[PDB]
């Protein structure tokens, strides 16, 4: 952390480096501002469970609850349904892709065999492309009423664009999903 | 050198220190709940507590798989912090029972333990 | 036998208790006081226009600090410690950002500068030891490293000197001073 | 060492000595008094809005 002791002045909005004031700060819970150090606080470790399998330890895979490698969703290949139930048999995180699904109806059969074919408390996940709004208008309505019958809808991913903070809290709040993929393609959609 | 867990995956295990749980030691430690009621979520995870077992998987873990669904953990609602309750968990076998008030005498109402190896038995007790 | 003595300055108004016997002194330093002060504005927006009680009380500090009453400035200097720094649990710099936070009291940082720290450290004479928070944190988990800088960081570079001169004069007099005198002897070469 | 401290609700207007020690504790007792006494309107007329000095310092107290 970066202490300007030559100027005083209120700290920066992103408190990213400290002024004169927090030298000289004194307080009874004695708290100063401290800086990640994103090495020690992200080593990638293993941990193994009472079954003995070991797991990469990293947020993604505590998030998962498996390994931290995931399978992006394909609109030819994620398609269709064998790829998924695989890799989610085989144990790792997959999008079942809707840009070769056009209805709720197809969706919803591609879906039903997805979690007939998986391991039970096996997630899904699924990805849909902004660019496209006849998909996610019929792919988000589907989301939330799967979600509310309780399907295994682990999550949903956007790619081709993200969605403003108005759509996306949406999606948090009414989805009622495990976390939502999104794909930036700049350091705009990055902030 | 690998850490050992029972099980991998969730929220990370919390160590909660709050008002209104009353912990008190023993053979089951029991924590004890006044008039004013804690969070929510705390009082969750300090029944979970900080070790990864099949209680604080049972209790920490936001959903549960019925068949092929996954459905809403019921273990929140129904251990959501009452007045005058009381929760033993034993510290060996991990066991859970909640004691809540029936006609004026303090009664279980929760029994949560591990019957086989790998079964939960939650048993729903009504007097 | 105290006294109620008050200073205004539009809405401002800071009332504090002071000896029966020495509130003449009192009363004659305020009306020089409000003589010097610029005339009262909506908002507060002028420069040296106080926008808040503690900047009043500061500038009358400061005021006082050069008068035939240090008493007057030992004692007023006592009262803002108890009132704002709060018997000195935080600095006069913590105190002077969290009033440029604060939103009650809206000013600038030339305005919390001038009519709080300079006032304080004119009128303070003597400075107790006191360990600050990272000082604190030093002895057992901090690592506290020192860089200074070259040139070609600003090209009126002096102004950050004539800052320190006027906000401090009493804390680095001595060693200007000392530094003049060896300048003084030096550049004739 | 005592000091001036004040509550007000529009024309209410109690004042009383109190010891410096303990004045800041008087005065973030004083912001959560006025943050919890509604909006003062004229006449007083509030149900909770106090109509008198001792009415105010009656409040404070409780």
């Amino acid at each position: 952390r970066i202490i300007l002791a030559g100027t005083l002045d209120s700290n920066p909005i992103d408190d990213e480096y400290g002024f004169k004031h927090e030298i000289f700060q004194t307080s009874a819970d004695k708290a100063i501002k401290w800086a990640p150090d994103w090495l020690k606080e992200l080593r990638p470790t293993l941990v193994k469970n009472s079954e003995g399998k070991i797991y990469v330890k990293t947020k993604f895979s505590q998030l998962l609850g498996r390994a931290p490698l995931m399978v992006a969703g394909m609109t030819p290949t994620t398609v269709n349904t064998d790829i998924v139930s695989a890799s989610l048999n085989a144990g790792y995180h997959i999008e079942l892709a809707g840009g070769g699904y056009f209805s709720p109806v197809m969706m919803t059969r591609a879906i039903d065999d997805i979690v007939s074919r998986i391991k039970p408390g096996y997630g899904l996940g699924i990805n849909l492309i902004y660019v496209n709004p006849f998909m996610l208008q019929w792919g988000i309505p589907l989301i939330k009423d799967l979600r509310e019958k309780g399907y295994p809808i682990q999550s949903l991913t956007i790619g081709a664009g993200v969605p403003s903070i108005e759509v996306a809290t949406e999606y948090i709040e009414d989805l009622g999903l495990t976390h939502l993929g999104l794909k930036p393609g700049s350091v705009d959609a990055i902030s | 050198k690998i850490p050992v867990v029972e099980y991998f995956g969730g929220k990370k295990p919390a160590s909660v220190s709050a008002t209104s749980v009353n912990i008190i030691d023993g053979n089951q430690v029991v924590y004890e709940i006044d008039s004013e009621l804690p969070n929510k979520q705390e009082w969750l995870d300090l029944l979970a507590g900080t070790e990864l077992n099949w209680l604080q998987a049972f209790i920490s873990t936001d959903r549960i798989v019925q068949g092929s669904k996954h459905v809403s953990n019921p273990l929140h609602d129904i251990l959501t912090p009452a007045k005058h309750s009381k929760v033993t968990i034993d510290k060996k076998t991990k066991k859970l029972t909640a004691f809540e008030n029936i006609k004026g005498d303090l009664l279980p109402v929760v029994e949560i333990e591990l019957v086989k190896p790998n079964t939960i038995q939650l048993s729903l007790i009504e007097h | 036998t105290h006294r109620p003595f008050q200073l205004t300055h539009g809405s401002i108004e800071h009332t504090l208790l002071v000896p029966n016997d020495l509130f003449f002194n009192y009363s004659q330093l305020k009306d020089e006081f409000i003589k010097t002060l610029p005339e009262p504005t909506e908002g507060f927006a002028g420069d040296d226009e106080p926008s808040s009680p503690a900047e009043l009380y500061g500038k009358f500090i400061g005021f006082i600090s050069n008068a035939q009453f240090p008493q007057i400035v030992e004692l007023s200097l006592k009262d803002f410690e108890s009132r704002f720094l709060d018997n000195n649990n935080d600095n006069i710099h913590s105190f002077a950002v969290k009033l440029l936070d604060d939103e009650t009291y809206p000013t600038t940082i030339a305005k919390v500068k001038e009519n709080i720290v300079k006032n304080y450290y004119k009128a303070v004479k003597s400075i107790n030891k006191v360990e600050s928070n990272l000082l604190y944190h030093c002895k057992h988990d901090a690592k506290l490293v020192a860089i200074f800088g070259g040139q070609g960081n600003t090209d009126d570079y002096f102004e950050e000197l004539r800052e320190l001169y006027t906000l401090y004069q009493g804390l680095i007099e001595d060693l200007l001073v000392s530094i003049a005198e060896k300048l003084n002897q030096l550049h004739p070469s």
